[PDB]
C-alpha cells in the first residue's frame, strides 16, 4: 500500500 | 532475511503534448507486483504478480485512487518546480520517487525511504532517523522548511513503521512461495580467438535468480581481476538473468585458467575450465 | 544533467543458426526517459519490435528491455539503434554472437 504524497 | 516495500514513482511533463505521464510501480523484495501507469482511458493499478490476484476489488479501488491523487499532486509539484527554478513553460521534466520500507527479519524497520529527484538529481530524502530532511540544494530548502512546519516527517514516519511494514507481511505472506524462487546458474566456457597467439576465454553464467552473482577467473593460483573483461547484468527476459567475464590468455595454456561463479543459490561455487569439444 | 545509455545487444539464448530465438537489446543508464529503439536486421529497421515496460534504478537512471524473435544465419547482422536526447547523434550497436 502506497502513501499519499504531500506537496512540494 | 530482510524484506522490503517500496514504491518508485515518476511524473514527466509533455508540454504541448499532453498531460505528464505518470507511473508508479510498486516492489516487494525487489519484485515489481503492483503497477500503475496514467497512459490510459481508465488507468488503474494493476497485478504484476499472480499472487496479488488475491486482494479484492476494495483492494484496487483504494489504491487507484490513492495514485490518481498523487498523479495530480505531481502534476502540481511539476508547476510548483518550474517555479522555484525559474524555467520555462516549454520544457520536459521529470520527478521521482522512492517511498517504503526495508525491514529485518525480526519485523523491525531497518530503514524507512522517502527521496526526491528532479531531472535525475537528488531534490530531498528524509533522513535514516525519521526525523529530518537533507535539501539537495536551494529550491529543496523551500520543500524542506515547509514539510517542517507541517510535520511531514512524523506522518512519514507512522507510515513506514506501521502501513508500510504491515502491508509487506501481508503481501509476503502471499507471495513468500513465489518470491523464494532460486534459479542457480548453468557456466560454461567458450573460446574465442583472432589469428594471433592470444585467445579469449569467456565465462558464462545463464538462467540464474536472483541477479546477484559474481564470476572471477583465476590462474593456478590469484584472482585475475585487473584485465577481466566483464559485462553488467543482464535480463534474458524471461525472467532469468545472463552474465559473463572473460579473459585473454596465452594460446594454448587455456587449461592453466579456471573460472569459479559465486551465486547465492550454488550449495558451493561453481568451478570450470575451457573443455574443447570431442 | 543528462545520462547516456548504455547498451547490450544479444540473444535470450545461445545462438545457433537455424533456430529461432530471441534477440534483446537492454538499455540502461539514461535520463531523461524519452527514449527511441530500433532494432535492425541488415541495415533495416525491424517492424516487429516488443517494448518491455520502464523502469528507473536507485540512481534514478531508467532502464528498458526491447526485444524481437529472429532465426540467426551465418550471415546476417543484427543492431540496436537507439537515439537520446543524450547524444548529439543516434548510437548503433552490433550484435555480436559471441558477446
Amino acid at each position: 500500500s502506497s502513501i499519499e504524497f504531500a506537496r512540494l | 532475511g530482510p524484506h522490503s516495500l517500496r514504491y518508485f514513482v515518476t511524473a514527466v511533463s509533455r508540454p504541448g503534448l499532453g498531460e505528464p505521464r505518470f507511473i508508479s510501480v510498486g516492489y516487494v523484495d525487489n519484485t515489481e507486483f503492483v503497477r500503475f501507469d496514467s497512459d490510459a482511458e481508465n488507468p488503474r493499478y494493476e497485478p504484476r504478480a499472480r499472487w496479488m490476484e488475491q486482494e479484492g476489488p476494495e483492494y484496487w479501488e483504494r489504491e487507484t485512487q490513492k495514485a490518481k491523487g498523487n498523479e495530480q499532486s505531481f502534476r502540481v509539484d511539476l508547476r510548483t518546480l518550474l517555479g522555484y527554478y525559474n524555467q520555462s513553460k516549454g520544457g520536459s521534466h521529470t520527478i521521482q520517487v522512492i517511498s517504503g520500507c526495508e525491514v529485518g527479519s525480526d519485523g523491525r524497520l531497518l530503514r524507512g525511504y522517502q527521496q526526491y529527484a528532479y531531472d535525475g538529481c537528488d531534490y530531498i530524502a528524509l533522513n535514516e532517523d525519521l526525523k529530518t530532511w537533507t535539501a539537495a540544494d536551494m529550491a529543496a530548502l523551500i520543500t524542506k522548511h515547509k514539510w517542517e512546519q507541517a510535520g511531514e516527517a512524523e506522518r512519514l514516519r507512522a507510515y513506514l513503521e506501521g502501513t508500510c511494514v504491515e502491508w509487506l507481511r501481508r503481501y509476503l505472506k502471499n507471495g513468500n512461495a513465489t518470491l523464494l524462487r532460486t534459479d542457480s546458474p548453468k557456466a560454461h566456457v567458450t573460446h574465442h580467438s583472432r589469428p594471433e597467439d592470444k585467445v579469449t576465454l569467456r565465462c558464462w553464467a545463464l538462467g540464474f535468480y536472483p541477479a546477484d552473482i559474481t564470476l572471477t577467473w583465476q590462474l593456478n593460483g590469484e584472482e585475475l581481476i585487473q584485465d577481466m573483461e566483464l559485462v553488467e547484468t543482464r535480463p534474458a527476459g524471461d525472467g532469468t538473468f545472463q552474465k559473463w567475464a572473460s579473459v585473454v590468455v596465452p594460446l594454448g595454456k587455456e587449461q592453466y585458467y579456471t573460472c569459479h561463479v559465486y551465486h547465492q543459490g550454488l550449495p558451493e561455487p561453481l568451478t570450470l575450465r575451457w573443455e574443447p569439444p570431442p | 544533467i543528462q545520462k547516456t545509455p548504455q547498451i547490450q545487444v544479444y540473444s535470450r539464448h545461445p545462438p545457433e543458426n537455424g533456430k529461432p530465438n530471441i534477440l534483446n537489446c537492454y538499455v540502461t543508464q539514461f535520463h531523461p526517459p524519452h527514449i527511441e529503439i530500433q532494432m535492425l536486421k541488415n541495415g533495416k529497421k525491424i517492424p516487429k519490435v516488443e517494448m518491455s515496460d520502464m523502469s528507473f534504478s536507485k540512481d534514478w537512471s531508467f532502464y528498458i528491455l526491447a526485444h524481437t524473435e529472429f532465426t540467426p544465419t551465418e550471415t546476417d547482422t543484427y543492431a540496436c539503434r537507439v537515439k537520446h536526447d543524450s547524444m548529439a547523434e543516434p548510437k548503433t550497436v552490433y550484435w555480436d554472437r559471441d558477446m
